[PDB]
């Protein structure tokens, strides 16, 4: 147990008890980095349901993190959002939403709405000041009909046919004002998906990799990770598969497992 | 009723709670302690020798710090509580003060959260009576005693417990600066006192030691053999 | 006041019945001991606050006064912290 | 509970009885019932009409402000039966609910969640001590979006089932029993058959032909799905209906 | 002390979050219903918390989630640190003492 | 300077066929100073089953010690060993509980899994941040050098011996080139049937 | 010995040491609805007795079988809005679990978690026991699960079970019945069969409420497929 | 008395707290637990109890509780109650690991959760916790130890002692049975087996009216595992032999 | 400014620290001891910030105190070393931070001598030797010249003696006296003061 | 930004003597380069025996005289007596320190009768120190009217003179002499000279105009 004088039960919540530490360090000479995503995500309304689009690049400072990043979450079966900002805030931003709204719909027997996804986020990051940095773009098609989202941090939202979000956001954005009509085919509002994520992914810095895509309609849920594979490594031509024996060690420990 | 609350004054003015607090100490074993030129020694009678137990799990006589020692006759747990509440006073005293803890001063504390749980009706009264003696700053040998009610008094020679008036009576019969004088006088008498209290004596002697500058010790049943026969070998040559 | 000694083993100075709230007032307890001690710690914090204060003595009457401030919250003292549940159960005689 | 808590089986909401009842909420049940009136509440495929008898005791008193039909949000409505004070205080509550629920769900409060937290809050009353549950009982009504309309009956116990006939009060069982008898012979239940269903069964019960100003009658339709008090003329005209066939 | 200077300006707006959720649901019925609703709504809630475990065993609070309406809602508190995963427990009888107001 | 930098630190997990290999250096030191040459950055988490951290020294402690206080508890409730995701979920949460002043430190996780025995490697960010990939995940002072030295040298199927050496390799020669990190380099070897931990011999300046 | 004194009260021990307030609450649970459930190899069902007063009840405005999780069901005998809350409890439980681990919370955790509710309420003077036993149902690593949670906060782990009116019967009647490795779809049989013997009257689709959980996870039968199981059972 | 035994904090006349003794007696009530300490480790043997057919087994311990790597537990009373405790046993036993980096030693986990009980006793409104614990654990200090927890609050070391149906006869048993210094593992567990033969009178033991779990060490890493039903048949089949072997003899 | 140093050997911990404590530009003190007795066989070397150094020093102290009290025997060394860490890092992230520079050292009868280091960050090393403050730079690279891990106690007095010597020579404060204690298995042993006069 | 301090100016003086304490001030309250009002005494009188001068913020001034008159009120009615002069001043050190982190910016000088009838000077800071002196000067000018004070009452500096007890008279003399010259130099002070003289008889008020800015 704990060593004397302990009074107060423990409070439950967000510890903030931690930034002495940060100011003291700062001032002894100078903060490390997050994840930024470096994101565009993209989505459109087309005639029958709604059409998302992300990039699978994740940027910790200028160099890429990760290859291949699943920036689409589920946040119910009609109702999906993508992350841009800081990963971290994103994932349990969603995460935390889809469980709210899964207890929602447990409670109501009736498959959630989007605008009370979209109530429970603007919600939760004004509570929060913009200081949880998540730029999402909600879609979903609840019995109201297909509808688009796009949340700022600050807890901001707007609902558009069609919305871009991220650094990349710009470029993903022009090709959406150049080629979109209204009441789009299915096919042709994921090629204009595909086409905007393919821009910013192009254009942009932070975004890269792969595109992912996720077409929500009334009847089916269509969850694409691999979409497209646009940039992809070279063939490696040197061979510096090392052998064994090329690395000189000092002890040897050899801990048998039991099975 | 008049005895059910803590708080109720009986018409007479008894606190009955408290009353009954001290009877539970009454059933408790016996606890008997002296004072000595420099010398101060504990003595608790065991109930049983229950076989199959380890007599260091269930020990009477504790060390509240390296100059304070204390006995209880009552409630095992309620006297664990007031030990563990002492020690950590202890520990708070010389941290804040930067001086050896007084024996008056954690006698005292003792005192104040034994009355303090008898404040309120919500919480029962400790039902213990403890024996703290040990040695000042200066190196006086200090015997005190407790109750539930939160009255401390000073004693040259006390028993607490089952019995406790007869043993009483037999050290005021038997207290002499002589026998204070020497140690092994006062633990001689504290054998005796605690085998009036209990007949077969022996395995059933829980006693210790403390002197002047010198950390609590317990002495082991070979010492406290040694110190039976002694006392039988005076009985017989008279 | 009387000193009822109970046996002669018990030292007859730990028996203490008249204290000392300061250099000029003195107090003698009648009844339950541990209220007397109590009334007794709170007359000498009061009474140090008001040297601390005021850079003056105390009036015996302005601590009796306090002292009677504390002794009369039963059931009406409307604190969270735990207070006096039940009437004291000592006479005090303040003497300065 | 702050006083303390009693004795016997019945004296007290939390102990339970040697079967495990409880008998304060049983009391509860028995103070609905010495309310002294009664609600029908009938469910069709086009609207749903609550039906409770107005008796103003003196002349002195003010009819307008004598009433059981209350609105919870501008398409819910509710008839409450029991005593006076703690049906407006359940009916204050349900307001705030819904009110909240529209604030933080961005869409108005379905009337199965709404009796489904006023029974939660219920159920919160019988097993705490300080406590103690409300004496009426609570009828909401309303058109939901896909299910048509619904009828919901909210008890002291807690519990919150939806009826396609409901009835409370000092003739439940009775009219409980017409209501069957009605359901088991499955009519079209249009507007005005609803409306004149409730009516003959309320009257059927109390054994009595109201007047216009016996009775007061709130309904709400798929069409307009605002919650509407009928006007005394118009309860005159569905009276009259009903005695000419 | 300068503990009592917050850390981060959110620090302290999130520390007392539900106490200022709940004086803003007080503040909105007493605008509106009025000063029944907040003293009613006070004392439930002082009853419900009245009756639990002691302080140095976590409560489940359920009766006061119901009335707060957090019975279906999950936060960031509910999930990030675990009060039953304390790490830091004092002893029973001073937390019974501090939270009865002896200390 | 960066936090980071005051203490070093450089850890790395790669994955091979049907094993998974960690390593990290033992340098522990104040700014440029060094103290010990081997402070311990690679924690038990399971049987097989490590996590790696680097960044500041007492963070690092920190995080090891409460992540195993929550894993003990999990495993006495459970009565299960943890699996990997779930260590890698457990490790996000405590990280996210002090988001706003954060655990300076960037976890990663390599382990088989308890039942199936497939190999698992991840990447947590200062405020929790699952990354999990098939080829590799660095963290550290010298995350430049480790990344290019995996894309260089990494291979799929890596046979467990020439995985060792592949790694060993990679964490040599990013440390060699990093001032902050360095002084030996430990490296451990996970498979079903055993683990191997091999100590290298580096450069000590 | 009359020991009024000691019913009355919640924390007061009787003299023999028995907590009678919990057996009040267990006669409670005793007296409500039947309630069996069967744990199959292939699976586990949750077959409960709707008692509908009249037909004038919406079937579909409340279910005496609710789900959990996409995994977990649970059944319950007793008082109605105490198991409603003690679901909203278990959800509640289940989402902070995956929230916390990103894995579906097994069954037996959620019922360690329930039983510690209902501990906490049964042992704090001032409020009384929950007057219901849940019989929760679950599928976690390819296995299925059935827990009963007593009122006092004591869960067991069982193969086949009753609670309810004749409890003690439908007990005996499944020893007779159950089999080691019987599969889904004839457990919903056996059910149904002890419901018929706990029943009183003819059983319609919607005299009673039947949910299953297997590999696919938990499911409230619809009245449909229980109208087919009862014709094909009789 | 129908009187000083409705608060839990009433003393009688006489000084009695009747409340922890029906606690106790309920514990009584509970079914036997046994366990039985010897030099080459400590071992507890607990009656099961709940022998329903169709119940089930899910966890590999009915009543044992493991509390950490170096101790576990058993239990004779409520069962929430006891739930709750051993979680408050592994919590406290987690937060010295924590902060002191070693095991915690039994006598201070027992003492942690004793105080506990005595709080729970101490302040009125509480009901006082129905569960008597049986402790084995081995640590650096005094090695392999027996706890024994009580209602009330009290602890105690024991060579040997059990808890709950026929507690008097079992110990009164390991008195007459039990050598203290050469008590081996083998042995005490076909003293245990003894124990419970007599104790519970409905038939002889099958291995699943019991559960003994054994605590050791080996290779300096303390092993506290369950004995296998076919283990508990073998002991059970050796005491059977041995005490129709002493009948023949006996003629 | 204040400067530790401790030899980890075979079955002792020779530790020693200079006895100057100065306020700005005067030594107020010229005897000051900055060994605190944790327990018989414990040693807590602490220098830092004024007053954070005696007050945390006196609260392990007393904490290490109170555990012996309550248990009857005394904490390891490796065990005060972590509950000293674990207090100094929940210290440094709440709104009180201790900047207190801490050389823990004792001998276990199991594990043996220990040496332990810990900067102000809370961040727990366990070394054969290490040294603290300005002069740390100045004695490492002597210790690791001529350390060996099978040191005589008379050779680790010696090498202790060429570090304060070097202490002298270069650094620019002057440290004239330093205490010098020892623990073996029979406990902590006072040595004679190494003076520079 | 917001600065809770401003200078409002004025100046304080108190005198002791064998029977009499003059407490003098001007009534001069300035903030800024303007003049807020021209009738604005700084001495406040708080028992029959006691009258206190404040100088500096206005707002501090008056929160802290009422203050004063609230303890005076509170003193009275718990020990059935008037406070002392030199209990109000060890209250008000106690008081000043009090809001120590937030000091007042109030100079303050006590002056009035002792229990023994003599004239007790007690200087205050804004922290709260005090001590008891024969004469002082606070406020805008006290560096200014300080030296005076010591070379006539104190008679420093001064080789060969008889240490004539200070008189009424003369004190009323040097006392409007120093605040004329601090009107000459001394933008602060002008308008008018508010005296109270404390003597066992009560407290006497005077005015002497001082030369408009």
């Amino acid at each position: 147990m704990a060593a004397v004088s302990v009074y107060a039960p423990p409070v439950g919540g967000f510890s903030f008890d931690n930034c002495r530490r940060n100011a003291v360090l700062e001032a002894d000479f100078a903060l490390p980095k997050v994840r930024k995503t470096g994101t565009t995500i993209a989505g459109v309304v087309y005639k029958d349901g709604i059409v998302l689009g992300a990039d699978t690049r994740a940027t910790e400072g200028m160099v890429v993190a990760d290859k291949n990043c699943s920036k689409i979450h589920f946040i119910s079966p009609n109702i999906y959002c993508c992350g841009a900002g800081t990963a971290a805030d994103t994932d349990m931003t969603t995460q935390l939403i889809s469980s709210n709204l899964e207890l929602h719909s447990l409670s109501t027997g009736r498959l959630p709405r989007v605008v009370t996804a979209n109530r429970m986020l603007k919600q939760m990051l004004f509570r929060y000041q913009g200081y949880i940095g998540a730029a999402l773009v909600l879609g979903g098609v609840d019995v109201t009909g297909p509808h688009l989202y796009s949340i700022y941090p600050h807890g901001s939202t707007d609902k558009l046919p069609y919305v871009t979000m991220g650094s990349g956001s710009l470029a993903a954005m022009a090709v959406f004002e150049d080629k979109f009509r209204p009441d789009m085919e299915e096919e042709e509002a994921k090629n204009l998906v595909s086409e905007a994520i393919a821009a910013g992914i192009f254009n942009d810095l932070g975004s890269g990799s792969n595109i992912d895509l996720c077409v929500i309609s009334k009847n089916k849920l269509d969850f694409l990770r691999p979409y497209t594979v646009p940039n992809k490594k070279g063939t490696r031509l040197g061979r510096y598969r090392c052998e064994k024996g090329t690395t000189a060690v000092l002890t040897e420990k050899i801990t048998p497992l039991e099975i | 009723s008049y005895d059910r609350a803590i708080t109720v004054f009986s018409p007479d003015g008894h606190l009955f709670q408290v009353e009954y607090a001290q009877e539970a100490v009454k059933k408790g074993s016996t606890a008997v302690g002296v004072r000595g030129r420099d010398i101060v020694v504990l003595g608790v009678e065991k109930k049983s020798v229950a076989k199959l137990q380890d007599e260091r799990t269930v020990r009477k006589i504790c060390a509240l710090d390296d100059n304070v020692c204390m006995a209880f006759a009552g409630l095992t747990a309620d006297a664990r509580i007031v030990i563990n509440r002492a020690r950590v006073e202890c520990q708070s005293h010389r941290l804040t003060v930067e001086d050896p803890v007084t024996v008056e001063y954690i006698t005292r504390y003792i005192a104040s959260l034994k009355q303090r749980y008898t404040q309120s009706n919500g919480r029962r009264p400790f039902g213990i009576s403890a024996l703290i003696v040990g040695f000042d700053f200066d190196g006086t040998p200090r015997l005190y005693q407790t109750d539930p009610s939160g009255t401390y008094h000073a004693w040259k020679a006390n028993a607490i417990g089952r019995g406790a008036k007869s043993v009483r009576e037999f050290l005021e019969k038997n207290y002499t600066d002589e026998a204070i004088e020497t140690d092994d006088l006062t633990i001689k008498l504290v054998i005796k006192a605690l085998l009036e209290v209990v007949q077969s004596g022996g395995k059933n002697i829980e006693l210790a030691v403390m002197r002047r500058d010198q950390s609590l010790k317990i002495l082991n049943p070979e010492e406290i053999e040694k110190y039976v026969a002694e006392i039988e070998k005076e009985k017989e040559e008279n | 006041v009387e000193k009822r000694i109970t046996s002669p083993l018990m030292e007859p100075s730990s028996i203490e019945k008249i204290v000392e709230i300061d250099a000029h007032i003195g107090c003698a307890m009648s009844g339950l001991i541990a209220d007397a001690k109590t009334l007794i710690d709170k007359a000498r914090v009061e009474t140090q606050n008001h040297w601390f204060t005021y850079n003056e003595t105390m009036t015996v009457e302005s601590v009796t006064q306090a002292v009677s401030n504390l002794a009369l919250q039963f059931g009406e003292e409307d604190a969270d912290p735990g207070a006096m549940s039940r009437p004291f159960g000592v006479a005090l005689l303040f003497g300065g | 509970m702050s006083r303390g808590s009693s004795a016997g089986f019945d004296r007290h909401i939390t102990i339970f009885s040697p079967e495990g009842r409880l008998y304060q909420v049983e009391y509860a049940f028995k103070a609905i019932n010495q309310g002294g009136l009664t609600s029908v509440a009938v469910r069709g495929k086009d609207c749903a009409v609550i039906v409770t008898q107005k008796k103003v005791p003196d002349k002195l008193l003010d009819s307008s402000t004598v009433t059981h039909l209350f609105k919870i949000t501008e398409n819910i409505g509710c008839v409450m039966t029991g005593m006076t004070a703690d049906s407006r205080s359940q009916v204050q509550r349900a307001r705030y609910e819904a009110a909240n629920w529209k604030y933080k769900y961005g869409y108005e409060i379905p009337v199965d969640m709404l009796c489904k937290r006023i029974a939660d809050i219920s159920q919160v009353y019988t097993q705490n001590a300080e406590m103690r549950p409300l004496g009426c009982c609570m009828i909401l009504i309303g058109i939901d979006e896909e299910q048509g309309p619904q009828v919901y009956k909210c008890d002291p116990a807690g519990y919150y089932c939806g009826f396609k006939a409901t009835a409370a009060g000092v003739k439940q069982t009775e009219s409980t029993s017409f209501l069957e008898k009605k359901v088991k012979k499955k009519f079209d239940w249009t507007f005005e058959q609803t409306v004149e269903t409730a009516i003959t069964c309320l009257s059927t019960v109390l054994s009595i032909d109201f007047k216009p100003s016996e009775i007061e009658v709130g309904v709400v339709t798929v069409e307009n799905p605002k919650f509407r008090i009928l006007t005394e003329a118009e309860i005159d005209a569905h009276l009259v209906a009903l005695a000419e066939r | 002390k300068n503990e009592l200077l917050p850390s981060h300006p959110l620090e302290l707006s999130e520390k007392n979050f539900q106490l200022n959720q709940d004086k803003m649901n007080f503040s909105t019925l007493r605008n509106i219903q009025g000063l029944f609703a907040p003293l009613k709504l006070q004392m439930e809630f002082k009853a419900v918390q009245q009756v639990q475990r002691l302080p140095f065993l976590s409560s489940s609070n359920l009766s006061l989630d119901v009335l707060r309406g957090n019975d279906e809602t999950i936060g960031f508190e509910d999930i990030l640190n675990d009060p039953s995963q304390s790490e830091v427990m004092g002893e029973p009888h001073l937390m019974v003492e501090y939270k009865l107001g002896l200390l | 300077m960066s936090i980071m930098s005051y203490n070093g630190g450089a850890v790395m997990a790669m994955k091979g066929k049907n094993c998974v290999a960690i390593a990290a250096d033992r340098r522990f030191g104040i700014q440029a100073q060094m103290v010990t040459t081997d402070f311990q950055k690679i924690f038990p988490m399971g049987d097989r089953l490590y996590i790696g951290l680097a960044g500041l020294a007492t963070d690092v402690q920190t995080v090891a010690q409460r992540l195993k206080f929550r894993l003990n508890l999990y495993e006495l409730k459970e009565g299960r060993q943890i699996k990997p995701y779930t260590l890698m979920s457990m490790v996000a949460n405590l990280l996210y509980e002090k988001r706003f002043g954060p655990y300076y430190t960037e976890p990663v996780i390599a382990g088989l899994d308890p039942k199936t025995f497939k190999p698992f490697i991840c990447s947590l960010d200062l405020i929790g941040c699952p990354m999990v990939t098939d080829d590799f995940v660095v963290s550290g002072t010298c995350a430049e050098q480790m990344y290019g030295m995996c894309e260089s040298l990494w291979e799929p199927n890596m046979d467990p011996d020439h995985l060792f050496e592949t790694i060993s390799q990679a964490m040599l020669n990013a440390v060699d080139r990093d001032a902050v990190s360095g002084m030996g380099v430990i490296v451990h070897i996970i498979e079903k049937d055993k683990i191997t931990t091999r100590t290298l011999k580096a450069r000590m300046d | 010995m009359a020991e009024r004194g000691y019913s009355f009260s919640l924390t007061t021990f009787s003299p023999s040491g028995k907590l009678v307030q919990i057996e009040y609450a267990l006669a409670a649970v005793a007296g409500g609805a039947p309630s069996v459930g069967i744990k199959a190899a292939n699976g586990v069902v949750l077959a409960t007795e709707k008692k509908q007063k009249s037909i004038l009840y919406d079937e579909r405005s409340v279910h005496k079988v609710e789900p959990i999780t996409k995994h977990i069901g649970l059944v319950y005998s007793g008082m109605g809005p105490d198991y409603r809350v003690l679901v909203h409890r278990a959800r509640k439980l289940a989402q902070q679990y995956y929230l916390v681990y990103q894995e579906p919370i097994p069954t037996a955790q959620l019922v360690q978690r329930v039983a510690s509710v209902m501990q906490e309420y049964t042992q704090s003077g001032g409020v009384r026991p929950f007057g219901v036993s849940l019989l929760i149902c679950g599928w976690n690593e390819g296995r299925p699960y059935l827990f009963q949670s007593d009122p006092s906060g004591a869960y067991f782990a069982w193969k086949a079970t009753a609670m309810g009116k004749n409890y003690v019967n439908g007990k005996t009647f499944l020893e007779k019945r159950y089999n080691e490795d019987l599969e889904l779809e004839d457990a919903i049989h056996t059910a149904i069969l002890t419901l018929k013997e706990s029943f009183e009257g003819q059983m319609t689709e919607d005299n009673i409420e039947v949910g299953i959980c297997n590999e696919a996870g938990f499911r409230r039968l619809t009245p449909t497929e229980v109208k087919d199981y009862l014709a094909a059972i009789a | 008395s129908r009187r000083y035994d409705s608060r839990t904090t009433i003393f009688s006349p006489e000084g009695r707290l009747y409340q922890v003794e029906y606690a106790m007696e309920a514990i009584g009530h509970a079914g036997t637990c046994l366990g039985i300490l010897a030099n080459d480790g400590v071992l507890l043997a607990a009656e099961r109890r709940n022998i329903h057919k169709l119940l089930d087994e899910v966890f590999f311990s009915e009543k044992i509780y493991k509390l950490n790597e170096d101790m576990a537990c058993s239990v004779a009373g409520i069962t929430s109650d006891a739930n709750v405790l051993t979680n408050e046993l592994r919590l406290i036993a987690q937060r010295y690991l924590l902060q002191y980096q070693e095991p915690i030693p039994c006598e201070q986990l027992v003492t942690a959760l004793c105080d506990i009980k005595q709080a729970y006793t101490q302040f009125g409104g509480k009901r006082p916790f129905g569960v008597s614990l049986l402790y084995i654990g081995w640590d650096k200090h005094y090695g392999f130890q027996l706890y024994q927890s009580d209602p009330s609050g009290n602890y105690g070391g024991w060579k040997a002692t059990c808890i709950g149906n026929n507690s008097a006869a079992a110990v009164s048993m390991l008195k007459q049975d039990y050598k203290e210094g050469e008590m081996t593992l083998k042995s005490a567990l076909a003293l245990a087996i003894k124990v419970l033969n007599k104790t519970m009178d409905v038939s002889k033991l099958s291995a699943e009216k019991v559960e003994i779990a054994t605590l050791t060490r080996e290779n300096g890493k303390t092993v506290i595992r369950v004995l296998k039903q076919k283990e508990v048949e073998q002991l059970i089949k050796k005491h059977e032999e041995e005490e129709a072997k002493a009948e023949r003899e006996k003629k | 400014m204040e400067y530790l140093i401790g030899i980890q050997g075979p079955d002792y911990v020779l530790v020693a620290s200079d006895r100057v404590a100065a306020s700005n530009i005067v030594q107020m003190k010229d005897d000051h001891d900055k060994m605190f007795k944790m327990s018989e066989k414990i040693l807590l070397l602490c220098v830092g910030e004024a007053g954070d150094t005696v007050q945390f020093a006196e609260y392990i102290q007393k904490n290490v105190q109170l555990y012996k009290m309550r248990n009857g025997y005394e904490l390891s060394p490796t065990a005060a070393a972590n509950f000293t860490r674990r207090n100094l890092a929940d210290c440094l992230r709440s709104r009180t931070p201790y900047h207190v520079n801490l050389l823990l050292a004792g001998y276990d009868e199991h594990e043996g001598p220990a040496l332990y280091y810990m900067d102000y960050l809370a961040a727990l090393a366990k070394a054969p030797f290490a040294a603290h403050g300005y002069g740390a730079f100045l004695t490492l690279s002597i210790l690791d010249r001529y350390y060996t891990p099978t040191i005589s106690r008379e050779r680790a007095v010696e090498l202790l003696r060429k570090c304060l010597e070097e202490l002298q020579k270069r650094f620019i404060l002057n440290l004239p006296t330093f205490s010098v204690r020892i623990i073996d298995k029979n406990g902590i042993h006072d040595l004679d003061n190494i003076s520079f006069p | 930004r917001f600065s809770p301090y401003v200078f409002n100016g004025g100046t304080i003086l108190a005198i002791a003597g064998e029977d009499f304490a003059i407490v003098a001030s001007d009534t001069r309250l300035s903030e800024g380069f303007s003049i807020h009002t021209r009738d604005s005494p700084k001495c406040y009188k708080l028992t029959d025996k006691t009258v206190i001068g404040c100088s500096g913020f206005h707002g501090d001034c008056l929160t802290l005289t009422k203050i004063i008159e609230a303890r005076l009120k509170m003193y009275k009615h718990s020990n059935n007596k008037a406070m002392t002069t030199g209990a109000i001043a060890a209250m008000l050190s106690t008081i000043l320190y009090s809001r120590r982190f937030f000091p007042y910016y109030v100079y303050n000088i006590i002056g009035g009768l002792d229990e023994e009838g003599k004239g007790a000077v007690y200087s205050f800071d804004p922290v709260g120190s005090y001590q008891r002196d024969s004469f002082k000067a606070g406020g805008s000018a006290s560096a200014m009217l300080q030296p005076l004070l010591d070379n006539q009452v104190g008679f420093k500096n001064m080789q060969n003179v008889e240490h004539v007890p200070l008189s009424l008279d003369r004190a009323m003399r040097l006392v409007k002499d120093v605040f004329i010259s601090a009107a000459e130099r001394d933008v602060y002070t002008g308008d008018a000279l508010r005296i109270c003289i404390v003597t066992k008889e009560g407290i006497r008020e005077e005015t002497v105009s001082l030369r408009k800015d």
